[PDB]
């Protein structure tokens, strides 16, 4: 019977370069003898060819026979080769995640590593595949050969492989719109929620289909037995969790060794809910060493117990269901961060995830709840390709007034109020008009930034006034202290009035957590007030308390 | 024999751009699309040996029912070296800002029967990704000029002219422009005039050959630059007085001849902020002069081909937008407002895409080279969302801002 050929895909060098001549290697007679013995198979075959030493090219081989295995196995070295072949299109980005996976009721796995190696090498490219056996103690020419298929270990092998095979089976799965066909390294997964009858003919006709191109593909890919240990997970038939996780207990903790400590903890994140990873990780941020051993802040080694504690009940998540609805909900761990499960029915996750707090000065428990919400929505894209209804800790009301009154542009995609405490909620909100009858503090700060000592008071209308002194301090420093001895003085309604850019900015961000216990001690003062309007002036104007404040020096 | 050959500059080698996640619902959109567009030899499924990618989305057009494909090839048309007039005088059409009209034609599908030049179609490599990554993407390439790409508008110029010029000599003083997809028309004349003006052009375009059935009304009747503007009032509180200082102070960055001493010296002193504070005649003359300086423009505020342009926006709340177009600090080419009731006033994200779009259309018609801009919004926020809004054929470049100005108020 006649068969289709399975064109070749053109296939070049990088930009001017040229084809490698490594120098073959000393090997055993022994292996030359089997490399022989090998080679002879592949002539048969057609995956190789004798050529005349008129081709300039080689490439090395190499021979090993593995682990009491007592078959030989040739195996070329195109490293150079490699890096010298083009770029082609990547395989390889993004892995599928369990929690994406649609199940079928039937599902069977060819076995397509034979397909594989018969798929034709570009001819124009055969030239640089040439490699030499060498002879018997040297006394003969070594035997020349040049691949006419993909070699095995070669760069271009893997994604022409797949991309024959995803253009030969193009055809079977549009007249077949109710199956599914996977292409995963080199076998061929076949499922469908058919009867267990009709599945076997499909399998069938998927075989007769393939003959056209003389490919012979058995359920091959040898059996094995749930769960299958795919990527570091456990696909068990209706329900998948990661393999397991063990935590090392040692005293000696060193970078690498906690550099450890955090990717299986985050990789256990993903279906074991609660797993905390600020602590272990923080002292890392000011490092450059992987090899000493590391003490322990106790809400660092506490945590490790809490991780544990979790880890000890087996948790799985579910496989996706298409007409049944995404669901993502979402609490406030504490310390910015945040914790999510993603779900179809409750009491059943899909997945779940964490997410902590972007570096920075100070924030508030709003932008990070919503930076929260758009990695659960690119998350959730990437694995279903749509976003799923959000159940957040927060007031419809308190979001509303948060991001009409946001100097930025924000949005929460469709989402409804859940009354979970720890509820997410605004601390306070300054003025937007002067308060009448409250007292006016024109406040100022300095530093002088050679001796680094500066004041920071007040004065005000009603005749109160005060000036402190501070050393080790900054100009920017003393234009918060400043601010925050007006918030100490003042009553429960206050007009504030800086030149402070600076702090301007920091409190017209409303952040309700900083770094700077300063800044922090603010907010405090922030958060007690009734009404506090804050406003800005410009410097060197002479302007009230700034300029009463300014001539303190 | 159809083509025209072309390049990429010295060392610009062809785009490799991650495709970004779809939606379920723009993918099986796309892959209907595609399958049309190698029915009728468009593009065509590309091997593996192709590793140039750019990305593509999906949406619903201006006033549209119907999918349609959008490709990104902002990084493909900074690797194109754009082509040249051989003549050294070569103009942008000012008229077109200076006509009282401008609408606005799509043209972009003309180009779907001219060939493109065989050694430059692998570089309009692009990707409908798998969800979930599960199967590998669908890969094509365009065989005939594509969407989006600047190259593009340049081959067919000089052969749109000859579907132009039966317009040109007859309607001596219109004027005609083209962006990218769209050619931009411009007259002096009478509306009920200047719209059926377009069907004349829109018509006798069809029988040169050749969606197209949707409307868009332009006009430029505005300040280049909105001047600034001190207000009145009767009585003034030490807040009012504290507030205009601090414009006025913002303005001399503009205008060097602001002072503000005498407005200052009332100012002196640690009066309640919400106390009347009455003016005095010093100050009066400083509030006068100033207020003449801020009725005239500013010196020497010259554009210059050389820089590029900057948009910088505000979110003034109730869905209302400033925003300001540069290429120096300090020297607006042109200010405006974007106060629109027409989108999302329970979207953020909704109404900033569109600010960006009018302000991006108003620049090209300016100048014909789209603005940089400088969004008042988190990047992952952005990029999460834009795209579920776009409605244009073409994309501008823009940064991030992460501080909040306090010229936010100096401006509404
Ligand atoms: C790793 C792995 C996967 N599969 C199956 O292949 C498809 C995907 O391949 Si995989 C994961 C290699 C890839 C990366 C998506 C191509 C699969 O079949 S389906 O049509 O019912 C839908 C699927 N998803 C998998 O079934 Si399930 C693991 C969900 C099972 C529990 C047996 C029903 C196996 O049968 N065995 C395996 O070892």
């Amino acid at each position: 019977v006649p068969i289709s050929p399975i064109e070749t895909v053109p296939v070049k060098l990088k930009p001017g370069m040229d084809g490698p001549k490594v120098k073959q290697w000393p090997l055993t007679e022994e292996k030359i003898k089997a490399l022989v013995e090998i080679c002879t198979e592949m002539e048969k075959e057609g995956k190789i060819s004798k050529i005349g030493p008129e081709n300039p090219y080689n490439t090395p081989v190499f021979a090993i026979k593995k682990k009491d295995s007592t078959k030989w196995r040739k195996l070329v070295d195109f490293r150079e080769l490699n890096k010298r072949t083009q770029d082609f299109w990547e395989v390889q980005l993004g892995i599928p995640h369990p929690a994406g996976l649609k199940k079928k009721k039937s599902v069977t796995v060819l076995d397509v590593g034979d397909a594989y190696f018969s798929v034709p090498l570009d001819e124009d490219f055969r030239k640089y595949t040439a490699f030499t056996i060498p002879s018997i103690n040297n006394e003969t020419p070594g035997i020349r050969y040049q691949y006419n298929v993909l070699p095995q270990g070669w760069k271009g092998s893997p994604a022409i492989s797949q991309s024959s095979m995803t253009k030969i089976l193009e055809p079977f799965k549009k007249q077949n719109p109710d199956i599914v066909i996977y292409q995963y390294m080199d076998d061929l997964y076949v499922g469908s929620d058919l009867e267990i009858g009709q599945h076997r003919t499909k399998i069938e006709e998927l075989r007769q289909h393939l003959l056209r191109w003389g490919l012979t593909t058995p359920d091959k890919k040898h059996q094995k037995e749930p769960p299958f240990l795919w990527m570091g997970y456990e696909l068990h038939p209706d329900k998948w969790t990661v393999q397991p996780i063990v935590l090392p207990e040692k005293d000696s903790w060193t970078v690498n060794d906690i550099q450890k400590l955090v990717g299986k903890l985050n990789w256990a994140s993903q279906i074991y809910p609660g797993i905390k990873v600020r602590q272990l990780s923080k002292l890392l941020r000011g490092t450059k060493a992987l090899t000493e051993v590391i003490p322990l802040t106790e809400e660092a080694e506490l945590e490790l117990a809490e991780n544990r504690e979790i880890l000890k009940e087996p948790v799985h998540g579910v496989y996706y269901d298409p007409s049944k609805d995404l669901i993502a909900e979402i609490q406030k761990q504490g310390q910015g961060q945040w914790t999510y499960q993603i779900y179809q029915e409750p009491f059943k996750n899909l997945k779940t995830g964490k997410y902590a707090r972007m570096r920075g000065a100070h924030t508030n428990d709003v932008k990070q709840l919503t930076e929260a919400v758009q990695k659960i929505t690119t998350e959730s894209i990437v694995i279903w390709g749509k976003t799923p209804k959000f159940k957040l800790p927060i007031q419809k009301e308190t979001w509303e007034t948060w991001w009409t009154e946001y100097w930025q542009a924000t949005w929460i995609p469709e989402w409804e109020f859940v009354n979970t405490p720890p509820l997410v909620k605004l601390w306070y909100q300054l003025e937007k008009e002067p308060i009448v009858g409250a007292e006016t503090f024109y406040v100022d700060g300095a530093a002088n930034r050679e001796t680094k000592l500066g004041k920071a008071g007040y004065v005000t209308n009603k005749g109160r006034q005060k000036v402190v002194p501070l050393t080790n301090t900054t100009n920017q420093k003393t234009e918060l202290q400043a601010i925050y001895l007006a918030l100490q003085d003042s009553g429960l309604e206050v007009n504030i009035v800086t030149d402070s850019q600076y702090a301007l900015g920091i409190i017209q961000a409303q952040p309700d957590k900083s770094e700077s216990e300063l800044v922090n001690q603010i907010i405090e003062q922030l958060i007690k007030k009734e009404k506090v309007y804050l406003a800005w002036v410009p410097a060197h104007k002479g302007i009230g308390g700034n300029e009463q404040v300014d001539k303190l020096v | 024999i159809e083509t025209v050959p072309v390049k990429l500059k010295p060392g610009m080698d062809g785009p490799k751009v991650k495709q970004w996640p779809l939606t379920e619902e723009k993918i099986k959109a796309l892959v209907e699309i595609c399958t049309e567009m190698e029915k009728e030899g468009k593009i065509s499924k590309i091997g593996p040996e192709n590793p140039y990618n750019t990305p593509v989305f999906a949406i619903k057009k201006k006033d549209s029912t119907k999918w349609r494909k959008l490709v990104d090839f902002r990084e493909l048309n900074k690797r194109t070296q754009d082509f040249w007039e051989v003549q050294l005088g070569i103009p942008h059409p000012a008229g077109l800002k200076k006509k009282k009209s401008v609408t606005v034609l799509d043209v972009g599908d003309a180009y779907f029967s001219v060939p493109l030049d065989e050694d430059f179609r692998k570089y309009t490599a692009f990707t409908i990704p798998s969800i979930n990554n599960e199967t590998p993407g669908i890969r094509y390439q365009y065989n005939v000029l594509p969407q989006g790409w600047k190259g593009s508008p340049a081959i067919f110029q000089s052969s749109m002219t000859k579907i132009l010029e039966p317009f040109k000599k007859q309607n001596p003083d219109i004027v005609i422009y083209q962006y990218m997809d769209d050619l931009y028309v411009g007259s002096d004349l009478e509306i009920g005039q200047h719209r059926t003006k377009i069907e004349e052009l829109r018509q006798h375009l069809l029988r040169w050959g050749l969606f197209l059935w949707m409307g868009y009304e332009l006009h430029p009747d505005k300040w280049t630059v909105q001047p600034i503007v001190l207000p009145e009032k009767d009585s003034w509180t030490v807040n009012d007085i504290q507030k205009l200082v601090g414009k006025l102070n913002w303005a001399s960055q503009i205008y060097p001849g602001i002072k503000v001493r005498q407005l200052s010296k009332l100012l002196r002193g640690t009066k309640a902020l919400t106390e009347v504070i009455p003016l005095t005649e010093e100050a009066e003359l400083e509030l006068a002069e100033n207020r003449e300086i801020l009725k005239e423009p500013v010196h020497g505020v010259y554009y210059d081909p050389s820089k590029d342009l900057i948009a910088e926006i505000q979110k003034q709340g109730q869905g209302q937008w400033t925003y300001q177009i540069y290429q120096e600090p300090f020297k607006n080419l042109k200010t405006g407002k974007y106060a629109r009731m027409r989108g999302a006033h329970t979207n953020d994200v909704k109404q900033l895409t569109e600010a960006v779009q009018k302000i991006t259309t108003e620049s090209i018609v300016i100048w014909g080279k789209t603005p940089k801009f400088k969004l008042p919004i988190q990047k992952e926020t952005w990029e999460t969302w834009w795209t579920e809004y776009w409605q244009a054929t073409w994309i501008p470049e823009w940064e991030f801002v992460n501080t909040p100005p306090l010229v936010k108020l100096w401006y509404q």
